[PDB]
């Protein structure tokens, strides 16, 4: 079994390797992916961000949503939203079938309060025509669990007939209790393309 | 020069928003 | 064996994931800490500066502390004081009882000059009821190793009662060897929230 | 065959956290490497990364060639050169004898484009004297390979001497088949110091 | 009738004077109204930049939505939105009942290029209880009228209560036929104050 | 009557093309007025002027008293000062007789609150020998009528001498009942050269 | 003859409204002319528009070339040259065949001084086929009548070709008397785009 | 060059005092 | 340095 | 007499080095006086400027007002006001009951052009309870005398009842015969605290 | 007697001149001594200095403890640091055996309140032997006396050995009544140098 | 011999308090004189007064050759030039007659190293007509004396005509035996204006 | 560009 | 130029903490 | 003017 062993070792850090999940993500920034900022809801100002120059430091700042749809997961990179709902769009890098999407936010083990009541509980995702559009198809209803594992993978509903997306929207209705924001680390889209 | 350009972009990232109008390289 | 080889490589993952340790870091920039800068060693001077203005070189320096307390270690992602001893100054993200701490240095086989002898040596570890407090309170002392791993994890005095800071000083009095500086590369704070 | 296991995880796990390869990287831009820009090929200029701030556009975003010795590697942190054959030169952190090269390029099963026809594929690495010297001593001829691993090794060839190296000019002579440009996503430079 | 001429002539002039309505224009920017422009949409991007720095060129934009809020309508003085739909978001100075708004181009008689294509030509208004808010109330659907009038007013929709609102949205789904861009002069809001 | 009805129109637009009034403002600032910014009283700090530089808004500013020397008369384009009483010296651009004084504000139909209790009510002008004098000649004693026209002139007392000035003040004892502030939109000074 | 007076009275209102000529300007620099400063006339430097800064003085004012195709005339908003003959040239915002040209003066009415010593009196306009063509093809020689209207036009010569311009110059070969200087308050140029 | 005095002169323009030492051209 | 550009094509009106 | 002797000069040294005067002075900056510098009269402008910014000539002067509350008095540190009557608004750092003020200026003997004709000759010191109010009240009429020594002391005028002032202007209403400007160096407030 | 006495007063004045002691202040800043900053209790932020450039105001400071080692001390020309006690700790511009000490405050006649409450009450001054040691060796206990004279002078306790020290500790450990905060205007360090 | 004695003690007071000598400085930078720097010997560069901001280093201090024209003369604040011997060019607020001149350093009892070997020895004052003449004419040979005043003045050669010089050189040909630099810490110029 | 200016003509005094 | 440079400097003294790592001129 | 440098000399690590 030992060949087996190593054999079973490298699969499981290639797989980590690929993004954790060896799935193209559509949604990601820096492949093609972008936030219609202007159809997200509010900003939280949390103005925990330093920022500084030449060693300087010279202003705090929030995190915008672009967070959303960048690889950095330690506590605080993540996107704070108002209250316990909000919503944000983000065009694809390309036209795809839509298969799962997946929602990380941190352990526990690593919030500093011991909880994780700012994370995401009920959300929804749909599917838009054109960034204009209002009313888009549902594209599935999810919870993000909180006593789960940090990454959780969630299936689109398949329609009959195969419509493509270049535009998603997530929809968060809930959290896990905490007054003032959401945090979400980051939100990734996967599917196949045209 | 560009060691310039850098450092403000740098200090610009985290403001700016970014569109991408047609796929970029990958 | 092979689920059990399976469970033993997931569980490996997943605390790889965690930050190498599984345990918060309350002194982590992005999750609430901050460096008290004004009240740190003074970053070590290169030969060369990183521009000039009006004829009269500026900046000669590589990093500010800040780096202390932010993940990424490839080579030269460290703060560099004078000389072998020194002292940084952080700012918890909440008011803890500390258990442990973290320091991380390079290992040798990445050194450029085959060496780490710029790696602490002897510290000591003190928390701080206000950051302007002169004496601190001894939390530990310790010995990086350069013959041992990477990340290395010490443990916090024993105490009868149970004072919290959200303040802590780390002095080093020592490294490994090099006559010029010291760079650290990562210091973390564990412990329980009060 | 259980601690034997555990053994063989924490073994890969440790390589993996080094780098990946165990080895320094004489071109790491953190640890002193830095690109001559004015000796590379012509960046591939799209107008369709658009920065904008307060939605007034701003400029059009493109990476420059110092990705290429950063170590992030998700989908888009490349360079992308004009065409399909071109050229990079590195100026590394010590003088040493140079032994070996790493590529890295994305997984296909990363790439939102279903295809990495944008890796390089027939190359060369040249060791020069001085800035201005512009062919230089051949170090070795190589092809990434698309099928194969996303990092790849090649060893230097074995010469009777050995001269030392602080510039190496790696020429790209093709891609796997993109018609617009190549991108590079990590060069890595192996060896022993002075 | 010569003092009836009079009278005519003086009530006309009288009214040019009161910014051609003699009513409030609660969106008006010096009298308290604001563009949030962060909900508006992107700004047209022109072909050259306004300035280069560092050999970077930035700004490629003519106006900012500003001047929709602004008197001035001198061919030009317009802010331009890529294509033939978009969004405008407006704070007004009061909170109000909306009435009427009104919608002012060039005449074709000022036109260097002979046309007004890119006016606005079918739009609608909404209001918003809130600028995050993600679906607004319609107050009107409306077409600006090439053939028409430099400055058109439309009537809101009758309500059967009485929603004030402090926030309007004006949606362009449709210009006069220019493929690259929609050019808007001046927007007013006119109505109530509760 | 057709050719004397396009004379009168003829007649009243030329009028109002030159200033609404056909007569030299000898305040005016672009021909050769001047504030004497020490001798005015206090700015009201409103800031609900927006400052902004290549569409980018900067910081939010108060009109100062130059405004009431400039001819845009659009609702909030008038400098308010603390209060309701308060006092401005202008230098004119020549050393007259002055004749009459024009007072103008909006009218009520502009203004978002349905009222113009900002308005100066009860004022008077004087004549000043030289810049440093304090006890002036007073040239006429007048109140602004809220229920009258937007502009209003004023006839000066003629003194049986003729003593000409080349610094006015205006003293404003009384507002329409606005408690915070007095808002001034525009003072012209009439009169003959010497 | 009621309805004829509404008729005639908005008729001239609406040509009012139209830049007072209803003719495209091809010159006005808010649609796209400007000036090439360089191949203008010098400045007229008075050092008596003090512009401070907390009573610091900071600079001198005096108008650019630019207020030439810009609409406003108020007094003292034109640009004024050195001594009684001079030259601007302008670039237009279209090729055109040039058929007609507007001056504006202030009238004397509106002037501090009495008098419009310092309108242009003779001139003449050229075509430019590139910006360092110095003559250029001669498009008309006029006067500007100091006893005429405020806004003048000028009938360009009838040739039996018709050549197309985006660069005209206009000569002033004298002014009405002025001794110091010539002061241009707008220039326009109408005609048929190509 | 002077396009950047000018959008400089935008910016000081409502900040700065105005004094008139002798007429203006009109 | 900070430098200005002309544009050379005309604005959207 | 040797003790007595040391004595006196002892006492001599002591006041001299006492601010020369051993007495409070409310107006120092250092110790909370400040000049309200938009109630100044305006700074002497000087032939040329000290730098240029993108060709115009920029700063067109020597010393702000705040050099008359600083103590250094060598030639030069004096503010410079057109002409020879001026006026200076100064905030004490405590709300006194003004008992006496001092000029100071430089001696003939130091003057470089042989005479001190720009020091201030006759003055008046009001007690103002808001800066914005129009008329003081007078402490004093005073002239400094250009025979005398180079720091003078003046009485306050001996009132009735005692008002309290935190703000005074000293008037200058001539000098000792310099036409272009007047120089103060500086002017100290005395008196006792509410 | 007269010859006798221009010899007492030339003596008296060159004392003064020779910073009021004729001894070598070995703190002094400009002579080679410097604040180690990191070793100071927290500045008051007083925000009592005004910062501008060319005379234009820019914005309110707080002294440093730099201001302890430079000759100044005009009223507010000091170092506040937060309550009545406090530590500041100095290098020396030499390695010097210290005979004495010298505090300054200004005198009871110059300050605005009428008396000296945050002057510095009770001290010690300690020997470090480098800036790490904790524990110095006592160098004497004091009491700065509100009734003395402005500057007063302090002997060290001379050890039976000679220990040099290059490091000195100054601990305020009350003050003369003040709330908020203490002001040292001066300390120096007097010795001889080994 | 009372009043005598006060009557000497004021007398030798208003002379200290005249800049020592009661004598026009014509070099002194406030008064109009300015340094030459492109005609100075090298200034003496150290790297051992590190300025630091937030702890990061950020430039070396040292002392630009205008402090030679003002007037504080505590120790430290010379100009330093490098090696024994040096030059140093003055233009004169006005032309003179040079007449004497005036060398001040500190005295040795202040100096912390003990000594004044760094202070100016041998040296000659010339008279230069234009900023580009390399000698000029001779105005004196002189010795500064380091067992004699703080201050020392020299008379200037007495020629049969006397020429007028609004430049003045002066060349150090010798220090008092410092190896590494000469410290300059101030020269004054007095004469007659013209 | 920034650009410091000599005065050669004396300060006010 | 370094007229620029000295009022920069004027700026930074305050807010700036200078070490001597060996004694200055003096 | 602003004007960057570079180093030629190794970081510390
Ligand atoms: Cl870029
Ligand atoms: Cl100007
Ligand atoms: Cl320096
Ligand atoms: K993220
Ligand atoms: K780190
Ligand atoms: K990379
Ligand atoms: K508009
Ligand atoms: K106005
Ligand atoms: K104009
Ligand atoms: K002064
Ligand atoms: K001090
Ligand atoms: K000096």
């Amino acid at each position: 079994t030992e060949a087996q062993a190593r054999a079973i070792v490298n699969s499981a850090l290639k797989l980590y390797s690929q993004d954790k999940t060896g799935m193209v993500d559509f949604a990601l920034e820096s492949g093609g992916g972008s936030i219609l900022s202007t159809r997200c809801s509010e900003t939280y100002e949390t103005k925990t961000a330093l920022m500084s120059l030449f060693g300087i430091p010279l202003w705090y700042f929030s995190q915008s949503p672009r967070v959303v749809i960048q690889p950095d997961i330690y506590p605080g990179n993540c996107w704070a939203f108002k209250g316990s709902q909000g919503y944000l769009v983000v065009r694809l890098s390309m036209m795809i079938h839509p298969a799962a999407f997946t929602l990380e936010h941190i352990p526990k083990t690593l919030s500093p309060t011991g909880n994780i009541s700012s994370a995401p509980k009920d959300f929804a995702v749909y599917g838009l025509e054109n960034e204009y559009q209002e009313e888009g198809q549902l594209l599935g209803q999810f919870t993000y669990d909180q006593d789960g594992e940090s990454l959780q993978m969630f299936q689109a509903l398949k329609r009959p007939d195969d419509t493509a997306f270049q535009i998603v929207e997530l929809r968060i209705f809930s959290n896990w209790g905490h007054p003032e924001y959401t945090c979400l680390y980051r939100f990734r889209v996967h599917g196949e393309p045209v | 020069q560009e060691d310039s350009w850098t450092s403000l972009e740098h200090i610009l990232w985290p403001f700016t928003r970014l569109r991408h109008n047609g796929p970029p390289p990958v």
